[PDB]
């Protein structure tokens, strides 16, 4: 279905299993979903794989908001390391309602220096 | 201090998260060194470095972590010190062993019912001594006296009628096979006392006499202990074997070796409130004693300590206040440790009213 726009599955117990699934048909190149919205959907390390995949393969997504979940201390240093290449993503990243360590809110801040086409990636603080 | 092996776990995520954290502060009444219920600064910001008992008050208080949970062990005595930081607490007695449970204990302990069981007779036919392992610690004593005494294979008797005796007894079995290092280890636990000391370095044990070679006597014949979980820290087994290894300091032949100047701060935080220290001194003054180290002990001292441990009574049984150091029953204690009539009734006649409870 390439009129899907906005889908948005915050509050789903989806689990990184689910996650792996929905990007199976993310990665799809004639998918045009722009928003993907994933608050708490008790998920864990294991999806950053493939939401990184996500972040670098969709040419359609524009906004991921990962919410209030254990995305993990180390999990988002990946992503901090790919949304440099040429990444597609503009908007909300997520991250809210997550505890992250001072090396990791450095790189976020550096990154939201560096790639200001991100207009706000949205850490705790 | 009290994390996995990682110095740097992550103590600004959930860690800093109240409510879900219940924190457990184990022997309060432990805390060496004076601790001053009333401070200034009450050390908010957990990250902000500060003295030890700004620290411990802040967190007891509540104003540390707040909304976080807190359990606490504590000797009732300290209750004193304590009872003005808690606000809204839930009190929790811990009571000993029934009887039901002297004897699971024993059958535990013991490797088998061949031994389990003679144990199990030798104490319930000592009416005093079954009484007394109400106390896990007590039980574990005369238990491990009697294992040293079924290694010889001697006798397996339990005689003893006070906590001195069970003590005395217990090192008796334990030294006697050391003998000539008893002062040193003696000298280090009045020091201990005295100088709010209970976890020693080697160079505490060298400086008393105590060097390697006999530290390892007392590390074998469970007496003494090295904490080695990641630690160098000489201690007593027990704080109670400590106070009364100090007690016989006083009565042997650095601090004082003064039992006036010991008993005048006795009702106080800063030495522990040195509770057994005067219990042991009082069991271990008596003129019915006999060998194995008990002959080592002074008798002129004795004679000499005797006197003031009577002036002693007869100053604090006249006290009627509450909450003050011995309140009655704790004296009654004392006496009841030195089972002789002479000195106990003429203390006894020192208490015109009792008050117990």
């Amino acid at each position: 279905n390439q009129n899907l726009t906005h889908l948005y599955l915050r509050g789903n117990t989806l689990g990184d299993k689910g996650i792996k699934l929905l990007c199976e048909g993310l990665l799809h190149p004639d998918c045009k979903l722009q928003v993907l919205e994933l608050d708490n959907c008790n998920l864990t390390s294991h999806c950053c794989w493939d939401l990184s995949t996500l972040l670098t393969s969709s040419q359609s997504l524009r906004k991921l908001s990962l919410g209030n979940n254990d995305l993990g201390d180390l999990g988002v240093m990946m992503f901090c390391e790919v949304l440099k290449q040429q990444s597609c993503l503009l908007q909300n990243l997520g991250l809210s309602e997550m505890y992250f360590n001072y090396e990791t809110k450095s790189a976020l801040e550096t990154l939201q220096e560096e790639k200001p086409e991100l207009t706000v990636v949205f850490e705790p603080s | 201090m009290s994390c996995c092996p990682d110095p740097n776990p992550p103590i600004h995520k959930i860690v800093r998260k109240p409510s879900r954290i219940l924190f457990l502060m184990d022997g309060f009444d432990e805390l060496q060194g004076a601790f001053d219920e009333h401070i200034g600064p009450l050390c908010t910001d957990w990250q902000k470095a500060e003295r030890g008992d700004i620290l411990l008050s802040s967190l007891i208080r509540k104003k540390l972590l707040p909304e976080a949970s807190l359990l606490i062990t504590t000797r009732p005595v300290a209750l004193e010190k304590l009872q003005h930081l808690l606000d809204h607490p839930r009190h929790v007695e811990i009571l000993g062993f029934s009887e039901a449970k002297r004897k699971e204990y024993f059958f535990k302990y013991f490797s088998d019912e061949a031994q389990a069981r003679a144990a199990f007779s030798l104490i319930q036919e000592n009416e005093v001594l079954f009484t007394m392992c109400f106390i896990p610690l007590v039980c574990w004593i005369v238990c491990t006296g009697l294992k040293q005494q079924m290694e010889s294979g001697k006798s397996l008797a339990q005689t003893s009628k006070t906590t001195t005796a069970v003590y005395v007894f217990f090192l008796s079995s334990l030294l006697q096979p050391l003998c000539a290092h008893l002062w040193g280890l003696c000298s280090l636990a009045a020091d201990g006392i005295w100088n709010q000391k209970i976890l020693f370095e080697e160079s505490d044990l060298r400086n008393h006499g105590l060097q390697k070679a006999d530290v390892s006597a007392f590390l074998r014949m469970n007496l003494f202990q090295k904490e080695v979980d990641c630690e160098k820290f000489y201690s007593f087994i027990h704080m109670t074997f400590q106070e009364f290894f100090a007690a016989m300091y006083y009565l042997l032949e650095l601090p004082s070796r003064d039992v006036t100047v010991l008993l005048e701060n006795y009702g106080k935080f800063e030495k522990g409130y040195l509770i057994f220290v005067v219990r042991f001194l009082f069991g271990l003054v008596n003129q019915e004693r006999t060998s194995y180290l008990e002959k080592k002990l002074s008798c002129k001292i004795s004679q000499q300590i005797r006197l003031e441990l009577l002036k002693w009574i007869e100053v604090k049984a006249k006290a009627k206040k509450l909450q003050i150091q011995p309140s009655q029953l704790e004296l009654f204690y004392c006496l009841y440790e030195m089972q002789e009539e002479d000195f106990v009734q003429r203390a006894m006649d020192y208490f015109p009213k009792i008050e117990i409870n």
